[PDB]
């Protein structure tokens, strides 16, 4: 009994690794022609219901806590923002001492100083002359220096461009592809925690439409699980990691800014034009957001039964409101319509659980420039959107950060929570791995080749 | 391999002046921001100070203090003056999970040794 | 019956269809650029690699260099029947870049054996 | 795929005001000039307002109407004002060769439906 | 006081700028050597 040695080319086994993937948009916007953030104008077009063929006999071991895929992604949002404000103009001339004071058209008792009405010279179109504009502004965006004299915030950190009004930043799906050479995994599981083996795992060249929101809290737009709203977590045990909840009925949202903005164009030299707000038509009234009463209730009922598992039965389960800290941690800080929100969350997560038609209202507040979460200095600049912004959105998660308690007192207190803005992208990419094929193996056989 | 270092503290005579530091080698510097807290004897660890993109301090600091932050060396400062007695703590430098400041301890993922700092 | 279609079933049945997973081997913008040289690049390793070798693109290339007991110790029979390569590769993950060794030289060693062979004449 | 969506217009009482759009959608909006035709009921079309890199006027504007292009929303808008009778007609959009405007109709070879526009 | 070996080498200037606002303008001075600064037509 004697047996050789073969090699077989183009054998099926994988190995763990990683790589740089690439575009995979639909084709349909294609005609609608914007070359916003999110690019498809530069892009290899998308394929109709990619070749996602089952796999049997299969296992394979998934680790979503240390994925490589959502690393690679978020370096490539930071690449893409930068690029797309490089055509925009600068806001270096806009810098200068403002002589504000406040706005009275019967404003409602809801807010008193938070629009103020601001004028300063600037410089037109000749050099020679100067113009004295006027422009609202949020009482978020001007401090006082000594009255009335105030300046933008951010003129003493670092100058900033405004946003392209060309450019959109609504969702966009962006699906994600593989190189040839390599395969895309992605597990099926409906009790699949975020680690460990995956059974039914399946194979595709391209991942289903993955849509980045920008959110620091209740993620929106979300991937739906398909059953028994899910805690996925790293070391539970630890309280300083974070815990995503998932769930699979989604609670409506609805988001408006009620006050009637006009915008109105102002030259900042040959060719640089600059957008501030203009005269507020009707009454203001505070931007807020509502959620259902009844729905809600019963979405926090089934995480806290869901989360028992984890800690016992005969465990006091109570939420509470945020931490308390910068300003876009404390709320929940949500892109809509072009302008950027901050809503208040305490109403909430504010209730106590025992193991034994209304709507929510909560205010907002509104800032037309933020300080980027792609860097530290860089600021930005929204300009405003005429007449009244409203967008509904899917609520499907929740991202909670446990309080370190003590062992005793089994009162376990939740706290909502994030800023990361890389665990925004995980919740959709926990099902997907990338990896290495590597045909030519050897295995025994025998043969004698011929001389 | 994300690690962090301290400047040296010691003892400081009431109502004094002293400067410490923080230098984040491991990651990237324009990409986190970093705080520090203090650990009083027989108490909890509490937020003391912190720069992401604004600053941020405690209830008791009542402006005594000042934090700014170097890109360049990549380090953060803390020019504590008037350093009243009950002040006296261990010090620690901590970042936090992105470009946000948490006032509560398990908003950061990667904490530092420890500096010793007393008044008498 | 597709791209990795059968890679948790038997590895003698696993050989029935072996062109599937080569075939589609070889099929910002930077990105996209550098993705491709590096695809272009791996395949060439690969056929390189078995051209060295007694073949070119046989796509079966069995050797005639003597197979080791001990790195398997396994039945010629019962590994063929009911164990996937994903198992397989596993058990001799170990024992890899040594056999690759042993495979140039008994060709450079046959080749020339050929070619003074074919110059008695 | 190269297409144009005209606004509204509609019936307006004699010396009002009225506002047109044309929005280009297929091709790039800053290689191509727009410009509108008149066609009134038993004559041929003739040339109203159109702008390239500097606006243009037919004879008959006489200043009184406005052009403007926005690059942003990629259309071009048209401020009609003190609409006498005579001025009735069916209003097309069209799109030149290449950032050129020319008073001929046939320096154009995509034109939009027509919009009708009638003044009482 | 000085050292002897060089008089004409560091030169203390003094000039307008602007500051964080456009519109005020702050009177700063810095030391530059002799050899960055050039006369014209005495300070
Ligand atoms: C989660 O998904 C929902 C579902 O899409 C999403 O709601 C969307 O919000 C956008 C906000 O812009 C809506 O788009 C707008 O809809 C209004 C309705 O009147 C239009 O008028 C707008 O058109 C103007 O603005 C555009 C902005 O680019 C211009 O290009 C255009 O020329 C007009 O000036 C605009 O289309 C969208 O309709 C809804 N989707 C719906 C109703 O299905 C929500 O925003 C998502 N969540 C988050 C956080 O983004
Ligand atoms: C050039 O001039 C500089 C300014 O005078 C010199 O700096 C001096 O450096 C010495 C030693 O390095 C210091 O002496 C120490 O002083 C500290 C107290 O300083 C505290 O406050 C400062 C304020 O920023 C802070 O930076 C320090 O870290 C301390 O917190 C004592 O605690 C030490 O024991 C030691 O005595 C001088 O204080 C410092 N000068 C000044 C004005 O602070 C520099 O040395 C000169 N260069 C050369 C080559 O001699
Ligand atoms: C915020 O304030 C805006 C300013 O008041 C509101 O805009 C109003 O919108 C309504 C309906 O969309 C308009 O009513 C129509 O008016 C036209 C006549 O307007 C003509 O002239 C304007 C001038 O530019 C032109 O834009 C129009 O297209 C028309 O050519 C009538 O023909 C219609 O039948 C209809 O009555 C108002 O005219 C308009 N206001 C003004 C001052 O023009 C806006 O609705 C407010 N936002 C909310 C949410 O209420
Ligand atoms: C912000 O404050 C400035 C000045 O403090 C306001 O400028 C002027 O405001 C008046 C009314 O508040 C505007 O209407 C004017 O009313 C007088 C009343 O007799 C009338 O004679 C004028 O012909 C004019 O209609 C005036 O247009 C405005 N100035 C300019 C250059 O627009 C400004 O209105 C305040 N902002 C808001 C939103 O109220
Ligand atoms: C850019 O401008 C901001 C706004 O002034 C600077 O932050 C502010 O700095 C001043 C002093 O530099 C702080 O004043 C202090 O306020 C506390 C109360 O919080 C008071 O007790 C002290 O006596 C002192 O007056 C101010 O708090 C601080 N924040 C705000 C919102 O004004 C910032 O430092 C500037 N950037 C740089 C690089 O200097
Ligand atoms: C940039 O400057 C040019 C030059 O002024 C602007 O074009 C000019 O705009 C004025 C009014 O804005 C026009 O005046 C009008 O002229 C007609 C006669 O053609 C007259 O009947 C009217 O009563 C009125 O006075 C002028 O014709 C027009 N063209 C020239 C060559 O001056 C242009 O609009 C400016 N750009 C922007 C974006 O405003
Ligand atoms: C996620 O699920 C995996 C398996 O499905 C869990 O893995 C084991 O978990 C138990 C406790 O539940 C540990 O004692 C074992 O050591 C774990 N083994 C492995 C290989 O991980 C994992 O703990 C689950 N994680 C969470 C956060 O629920
Ligand atoms: C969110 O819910 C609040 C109720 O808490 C709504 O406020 C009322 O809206 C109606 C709509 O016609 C008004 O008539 C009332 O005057 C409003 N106030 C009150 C106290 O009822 C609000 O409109 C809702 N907003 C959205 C976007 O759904
Ligand atoms: C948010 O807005 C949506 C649509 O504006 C609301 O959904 C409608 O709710 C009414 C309630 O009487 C139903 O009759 C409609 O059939 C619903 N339409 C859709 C498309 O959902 C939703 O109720 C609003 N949210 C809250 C909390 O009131
Ligand atoms: C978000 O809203 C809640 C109420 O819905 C605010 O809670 C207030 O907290 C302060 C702190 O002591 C109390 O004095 C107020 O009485 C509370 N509000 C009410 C209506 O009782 C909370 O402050 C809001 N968030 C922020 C950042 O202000
Ligand atoms: C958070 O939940 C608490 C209950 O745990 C709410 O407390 C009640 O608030 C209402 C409104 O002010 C009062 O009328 C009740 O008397 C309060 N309960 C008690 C027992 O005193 C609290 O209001 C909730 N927060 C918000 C912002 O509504
Ligand atoms: C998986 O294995 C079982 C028995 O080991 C076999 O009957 C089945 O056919 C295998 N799966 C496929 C897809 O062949
Ligand atoms: C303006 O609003 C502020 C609060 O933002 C308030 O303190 C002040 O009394 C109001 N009136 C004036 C004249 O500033
Ligand atoms: C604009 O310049 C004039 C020049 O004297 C000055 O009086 C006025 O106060 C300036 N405007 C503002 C808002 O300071
Ligand atoms: C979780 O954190 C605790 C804290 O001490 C530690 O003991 C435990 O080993 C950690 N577990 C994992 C899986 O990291
Ligand atoms: C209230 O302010 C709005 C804002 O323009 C105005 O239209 C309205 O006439 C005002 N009403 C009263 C009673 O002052
Ligand atoms: C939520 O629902 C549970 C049971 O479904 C009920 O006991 C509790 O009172 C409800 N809470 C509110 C605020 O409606
Ligand atoms: C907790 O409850 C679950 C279901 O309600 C049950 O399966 C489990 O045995 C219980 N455990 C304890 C310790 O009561
Ligand atoms: C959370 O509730 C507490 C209750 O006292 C309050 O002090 C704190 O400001 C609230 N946080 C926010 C972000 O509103
Ligand atoms: C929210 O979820 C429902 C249920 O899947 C879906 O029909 C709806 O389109 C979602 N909303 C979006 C995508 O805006
Ligand atoms: C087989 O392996 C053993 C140890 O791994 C080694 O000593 C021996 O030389 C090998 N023989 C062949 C023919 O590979
Ligand atoms: C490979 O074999 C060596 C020695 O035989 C051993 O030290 C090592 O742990 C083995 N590694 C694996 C992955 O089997
Ligand atoms: C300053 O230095 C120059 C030499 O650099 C010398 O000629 C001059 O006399 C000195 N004094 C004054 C007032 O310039
Ligand atoms: C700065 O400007 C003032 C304005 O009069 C002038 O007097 C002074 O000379 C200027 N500074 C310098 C260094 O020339």
């Amino acid at each position: 009994e004697n047996l050789w040695v073969t090699v077989y080319y183009g054998v099926p086994v994988w190995k763990d690794a990683e790589t740089t993937l690439f575009c995979a948009s639909d084709a349909k916007a294609y005609e609608t022609e914007k070359h916003n953030v999110w690019a498809t104008h530069a892009c290899v077009p998308t394929d109709p219901n990619p070749q996602e063929i089952h796999l049997e006999n299969v296992t394979e071991e998934f680790n979503m806590w240390k994925n490589n895929m959502v690393e690679q992604m978020h370096t490539d949002i930071i690449s893409l923002w930068d690029q797309s404000l490089k055509p925009c103009v600068k806001l270096t001339p806009l810098c200068v001492t403002l002589q504000c004071t406040n706005v009275t058209n019967n404003i409602t008792d809801d807010m008193r100083g938070e629009l103020k009405n601001c004028s300063f010279n600037m410089t037109t179109e000749l050099r020679d002359k100067k113009q004295k504009v006027y422009s609202l502004f949020y009482r978020l965006d001007v401090v006082q220096i000594n009255n009335k004299e105030y300046r933008l915030i951010n003129c003493n950190t670092s100058a900033c461009t405004q946003a392209c009004p060309k450019v959109s930043f609504e969702p966009i799906p962006i699906h994600y592809c593989a190189p040839a050479g390599f395969a895309i995994l992605k597990c099926k599981d409906k009790k699949f925690n975020g680690t460990g083996p995956c059974p039914s795992v399946s194979t595709v060249q391209c991942t289903h439409g993955i849509k980045p929101v920008v959110s620091t809290q209740l993620l929106l737009n979300g991937s739906l699980a398909e059953e028994e709203v899910m805690i996925r977590s790293e070391n539970i045990t630890n309280n300083a990691k974070n815990i995503l909840v998932q769930f699979n009925t989604p609670v409506q949202i609805n988001c408006t800014r009620p006050n009637n903005n006009t915008r109105k164009s102002i030259r900042i030299g040959p060719g640089q034009a600059f957008y501030a707000t203009g005269d507020i038509i009707g009454d203001i009234r505070q931007a807020h957001c509502n959620v259902s009463k009844a729905t809600w209730n019963e979405t926090l009922g089934k995480v806290v039964k869901q989360l028992r598992k984890h800690f016992g039965n005969n465990t006091i389960i109570r939420f509470a409101n945020s931490s308390g800290g910068d300003l876009e941690v404390t709320t929940h800080s949500f892109n809509c319509g072009g302008e950027f929100f901050y809503c208040n969350t305490s109403g909430l997560f504010n209730s106590t659980w025992i193991s034994n038609n209304d709507s929510i209202t909560l205010p907002c507040r509104i800032k037309q420039i933020i300080n980027m979460w792609q860097r530290i200095g860089q600021c930005m600049y929204a300009p405003p959107i005429q007449g009244v912004i409203r967008c509904v959105s899917n609520i499907t998660g929740l991202i909670l950060t446990r309080d370190g308690g003590s062992t005793n007192s089994t009162t376990e207190t939740f706290r909502p929570g994030g800023g990361d803005m890389r665990d925004n992208w995980r919740s959709e990419l926990y099902k997907y791995k990338v990896v290495k094929i590597e045909p030519l193996g050897v295995a025994p056989t025998r043969c004698k080749r011929r001389v | 391999e994300v690690q962090l270092v301290e400047s040296g503290g010691g003892l400081v005579q009431a109502g004094g002046f002293l400067r410490l530091s923080c230098e984040l080698r491991g990651s990237i510097f324009n990409q986190y921001a970093m705080a520090w807290f203090r650990q009083a004897p027989g108490k909890e660890r509490e937020f003391v100070a912190g720069m992401g993109a604004v600053p941020h301090y405690g209830e008791f600091v009542k402006g005594r203090f000042t934090i700014s932050r170097d890109n360049a060396k990549s380090t953060v400062y803390l020019q504590m003056s008037s350093l009243k007695p009950e002040d006296t703590a261990i010090y620690f430098c901590a970042r936090s999970k992105s470009t946000y400041i948490s006032y509560n301890s398990n908003g950061y993922d990667y904490w530092g040794r420890g500096t010793q700092v007393t008044v008498s | 019956l597709g791209f990795l279609g059968a890679a948790g079933s038997t590895m003698g049945a696993a050989s029935m269809t072996l062109t599937v997973q080569a075939r589609n081997l070889l099929s910002w913008g930077i990105k996209q650029l550098q993705a491709r040289v590096l695809a272009v690049e791996r395949y060439l390793r690969d056929q390189q690699l078995l051209g060295i070798w007694g073949c070119s693109g046989k796509l079966i290339c069995c050797t005639n260099v003597p197979w080791n007991s001990s790195w398997s110790n396994r039945n010629l029979s019962e590994i063929w029947d009911n164990m996937t390569w994903l198992q397989w590769d596993k058990e001799i993950s170990n024992y890899t870049q040594i056999i690759y060794g042993l495979l140039e030289e008994s060709q450079n060693q046959q080749e020339k054996n050929e070619q003074d062979l074919l110059a008695l004449d």
